[PDB]
């Protein structure tokens, strides 16, 4: 879970 | 991430940090080469925060449009949002009113508008920020805006910058546009 | 699992761990015939993290299709990833964007890449690493990767060999591949 | 239950222990007239932990089939248990991956095979052992193996009795199996 | 309840008490007519545990079939329960593997079964029980077994009474029948 | 409420009680004019406990079929039962086995019986009681059953007045019916 | 709220209350136009009970019907209900036995009835109330209903005003209808 | 439980109900010898609510002081009732402001008041009730109060027999008393 | 258990079942030596239900004061039995009012009585019966006790009997104790 | 644990089974040394269910007392007993009424006693056993009693042997003690 | 952790692994310099499984006493820890019976024994271990133990060996000591 | 945070990033003047790691003992530190063996060591590292330990550097001290 | 919610 | 728990 | 809820 | 857990 | 619920 | 679960 | 939390  | 917008003296800009994250990892744009959280989208730019995944998605969602949307007037980017809803749940594996998990801001010619996540299309008359480096950004923004010598993406990249000063979810570099204001 | 991947001087590598969990239990390479982490498809390598069944359902995958993939742009692994999951859903029994519970590293003479869990899919400019191990490995890359006596194949070890030191998920030996950057 | 696989010195052998339990409630071999936990599909041997239903679900299954399958290879056994999960849940009433609910090993003259409840398959190399006794059996084969005067299975056996000389979900007498590698 | 069954001498037996429990509240033999919880199926008996409204379900469900079922080997016994488990499904509104809710004994002349609620099918070779009060009655019948004046019939019996004597869920009087083994 | 049933010297009857209760609300049959529990079914009585809307669901159902069914075995109120439950999921918005929700006695010349929530189906050999109130009308029935000069009538209507005297969700008056045992 | 019903020398009386709630704030009869909680329904008044959507829900339900219904009686009073809760189920969007969610007092020439929110309907013989104020009306009705000053709409009005007098949910004025019993 | 009190025409009544409960049990006066609710306390009558241990907890309590308190005014009664929970406490084995767990009325010729459960004291001017059929009797008193030919006794007795006749916690007989206000 | 009490035509009386229970276990008075429920304590008889320790803890605790108690009036049981409370914290490791977590029944020549677990100490005028028996019991009783052929003690037994027939924590034999009423 | 505890003829017999587990673990007689359950007190024996460690801290507790114990009825049991209690708390570091959480069974020359974990002390008349195998034991104890060739040693001994048959904390070899019931 | 103790043929052996774990981190002996898990206490020496603080622990608590303690009796190292605990409790911070969250094994010349966190002590026969890795180390001690190449110490390291091999909570080198059994 | 530790080549080293989290908020050595994590206690340091907090403690604490302490051995730090931790709970509010919640690295002359959370004293032999940077730093230092053009000092400063490269927790500068090793 |  |  |  |  |  |  |  790779987020902005 | 932290997105900006801004429209100051007949110009229209955009910007976003540069950094990814991983939990507390941190995935800088000097590891990562698609590190830009901007898309182009017609003569839009659309600007991006949430999953990295959207960035992706966006992207191959509207190149499979007949043509790309008119993204110009609050109704306007409300349909396209709401159409986009149901594809992100159809095609794309997403999950009171649903969400589409995602806050946006968009920047044409045109005007300057946001999107958030549960499809409230909002147009802005100044500036604006989205993403957890927001009200960093807006503080900077609002202390900027009527500086005489700062110019709209001067602003609109100092937001980004106060953020990635004091928040752990932002990272420099900044990406940023300008566009002339249309008459 | 410890996976990595680098792209150094016209070379690109890519490494992984062979130790298999099954709890706290380990099941080393030497008694486990199939331990490789790595699989090929097309030209491409994949390095597969998460449930060890997925190295035989890409592989059952792969097989099936028409031709393999090409997997040599962020947007063309999005899409046989987008589609891979649907797949994984409607035949392998997987179950605010779907996980699709693997990460995966890809290698090939066009570049290095990375697709996470959430179908976020990465081009990376230096090296990277995925697993449990994968910051051990970050860090002795990190420290390695200028050395001018190290090539791209022996930094991608040397990140899999500092996980298996200090990580209880991670185990050698050490399988690795390397080739051509192309042109 | 203790099952166990050993592959040494061109023969290899499968065993199993051979009590039932019902809670607390031990139902040995000397009660229950149908106590094999290891059954023959083709020229292999399956030996099962899970519930004892499972025993009668893979008889009945794969005695439907238009001839037994070959389980010979990773990839092979792998679409035969693919296949099997959509059955054991739209014939049989089974409820990141879904789980089939059982481990089995399998042995065969072309070699020897683990599957565990999420489908991943295993070839081993020298021995392994599946079910609530298996580390006790890993630990006396680990000890056994090099043992000259051990045939494989000799080590398979004493998998098992090291298991129910410790652990109250196995039970004496051992059932195994024994074949000569093929060439 | 109690159930039990007994193989010895060349005899077969099967047996039951006969209390229905609300509750705490006691349903004797005295206040309810229909109080038997054995039934008769072809020539096999089978005594049932559980709901009550199991012996009047089974009742209706083999009645209604072409003719009665063959309940005399492990592998058909366990055919006739897995289609038995759909029509407790699609008709008679039952709600890892699922349960059909009750455990039964079976006895005919070609042998003595037992089926649990998860479709476990044994065949015994001495005696069994099922039901709450089955410990009780196993002791029993362990001290009893080899006792050359107690023909199986009166093993059978004794059982139940073991159970009626210190379980609140059994009652006396004894239903109780025998036949020949067949050769 | 408390519903009981007996059958003595060749008579059987059935009583219950006339109280409705809303909440810690009384209905006395005082404010209800409907206030009656018992219905009539060919020649047969139902006496209903649970949810006061049962008695008009019934009488609607039994009106509604070709003819009223016959209520005078097990099997057969087994079968009217079970097909019963269905129509109350189907039409009546009703929500191990499933249940009813509703226990009720039935007399007919042909014997006594019970049908609890879960489609038991009882054959009362001298008396019953069913309802919250149904223990203390069990215990006045024991000690007046016997009596030379009480007819079943008056042993069913001394059952629910026990209950009305010490239980608050029963009330007199009784209301009570009686029949000839048929030969 | 407080509804009530009274029968009495040959006349009907049906009243209610006006204050509506939307949590601790209250909407008198001063401040909303349709405050009303009676309908007429053909020749019946309907005082309603639970959410005020429900006045207009069954105004417009009725309405659509090709004539009034006949709530005349007990089991016609429940044909009516028990189609109706599937229309706030199928049009309406409502969500042991399902509840409709309301409670309703029925008054017309015919008689006086109610019908509880699992359709439990009854008919009374002197006088009844529903709502949050209940209980106080009853017990003023108690006291006033033998009173031979007090007609039958009186006594129904001062039900109402005992429970405004000392309840929350309850408020002045009282709005009331009487009719003639038939003969 | 229902207590009563009341003013009117120079004279002070106090009433109670006089049954007790033990869940859905009732225990009548018919069983109950000292049924009565209301105790003596110098001149003031004390009617309780709550645990039917109170009633012998105030007699000891009481009796134990060197005199009896004086209970004719809120301050009064306050001080004795912050005293006396302390002893509940201290004493008797009671577990925002703490409960005492009882409700009481007291009568004298002075006034008459009420004490709650967090020991806020009330002077009433014309009538009361506390209990769970509590607002049964205010509805009752509430019709009556102005009636002239029922003097206070009438209307405090009318209150408790309006709570038993629609309350499953209160029960006839009625116990009460009447005094002379003083000048 | 079931414990009760009776006073008639000039004699008092008291029983008990015989039954222990550990879980479903049954522990009867044919494997039990010391199955009595009730001690004598003066000329006071105290049947006991709730922990079987209890009856070890009286009868020892009673034995160490001065003088046995008196036990012939409400007030002096509670007394009694609010010093008692405090010794079974102190000494005896006991754990709205605190339980003493016991119900009994106390007979003498002066009265029968009663002390539920919140020490509510209570004056029968007929019969009681305490335990989860007891609504058996007393439904027995109301039917016996105006029979003019029985006396105080068979009612009494009777009770208990009634208790034992239908509910699993009541057991034969009975025992039981008479007295006459003093002048 | 299985303990057993039987009178029968003039002599006087108790016996345990060797089993010690750890979780699923078992430890037999054959690898721990102290493995007897029965420990000795004055001239009784005394069988131990429940932890490991009561044994010996019944062993240190009793060996410290001035002199042993009389452990021969049950008011002397009881105060033993409640002492035990106080000191397991305040010197072993143990943690309704509160719990010893051990259940034993002493043997002496005058009687056969129980004491269960809350403190409950029963004399038996004739055979009882404690300890998860208990059942198992009561049955078998319940069929050999009377047998006339088995003598009270014989009948203990085959309790513990048929709970080690069927369950799976209990295990031989048996160990068992008899002595002569005193005159 | 492993630690294992056997003793065979007039020695005595005891041995360890050395890594210690921080979550999935693994630091083994070649960075941490005081790994060893065994001290020496007296001429005893103690192997410990559980927190790595305790090491520390028992080595100040037994360097603080008069002298070091006997430890070569099960009631002498009984006394020792239940001293212990204490200790644990009131100087090093420590939070049925309580535990000492330790297992531990001891060895000395007069005995092989362990000490599990209840303070449950044990001698052995033969050999045992603790520790998670425990089972490994019984199953291959098992199979080794009658070697008669294989002495004590040989047979302990192999224990401690077969859990390095499989199980991620142990890790070689193996630390080891033995001694003289003494006459 | 990161803090790192060295010894090689007759020096010792250690090191620390600088920032200081607030949440997701940095505060980095440019806005934290007191940025130091890196304390000095006699002629050791000690680097700490937990809520920024500790550092004052500790600073504060060792200032007021009467000479700072010994803190070059595993024993002698361990008592420092358990006589510390009784301090945090006396006198600086802190709240199986409780927590100090710090992890610390303690460099001098004689040695490097370590102490975690619970105590646990460690000396290390090559270089260690605590902080959730700390996997990062283990694997940059495991890469460039034997290097030979970098001194003890490099290594540690290269540890922090790499979690700072990575990780959102830690951040540059590095502050760090160097030492030689005493003979 | 209405009961018998 | 005995109520009034 | 009625059982055997 | 021995009950009366 | 019978396992292996 | 078996992991990588 | 450093465990053996």
């Amino acid at each position: 879970i790779i987020t902005x | 991430t932290t997105v900006t917008i801004v429209r100051k003296d007949g110009r229209i800009a955009i910007a976003a940090d540069t950094l990814t994250k991983w939990g507390g990892g941190k995935e800088s744009a000097d590891y990562v080469a698609n590190h830009e959280k901007i898309i182009r989208v017609g003569d839009s730019y659309v600007a991006i925060t949430g999953s990295a995944t959207f960035k992706l998605i966006l992207a191959d969602y509207f190149a499979s449009l007949d043509e790309p949307p008119q993204l110009d007037s609050v109704a306007r980017i409300f349909c396209v949002w709401n159409t986009l809803h149901g594809a992100l749940k159809e095609h794309y594996y997403l999950q009171d009113l649903e969400s589409s998990r995602m806050d946006v801001l968009i920047a044409n010619p045109r005007g300057i508008f946001g999107v958030a996540a549960h499809r409230t299309v909002q147009e802005f008359s100044k500036f604006y920020a989205y993403g957890s480096g927001s009200p960093y950004a807006l503080g900077a923004m609002y202390a900027a805006y009527r500086a005489p010598s700062l110019d709209a993406e001067a602003v609109a990249r100092l937001g980004v910058m106060a953020a990635a000063e004091f928040h752990d979810e932002s990272g420099l570099p900044v990406q940023s546009f300008v566009m002339e204001l249309s008459p």
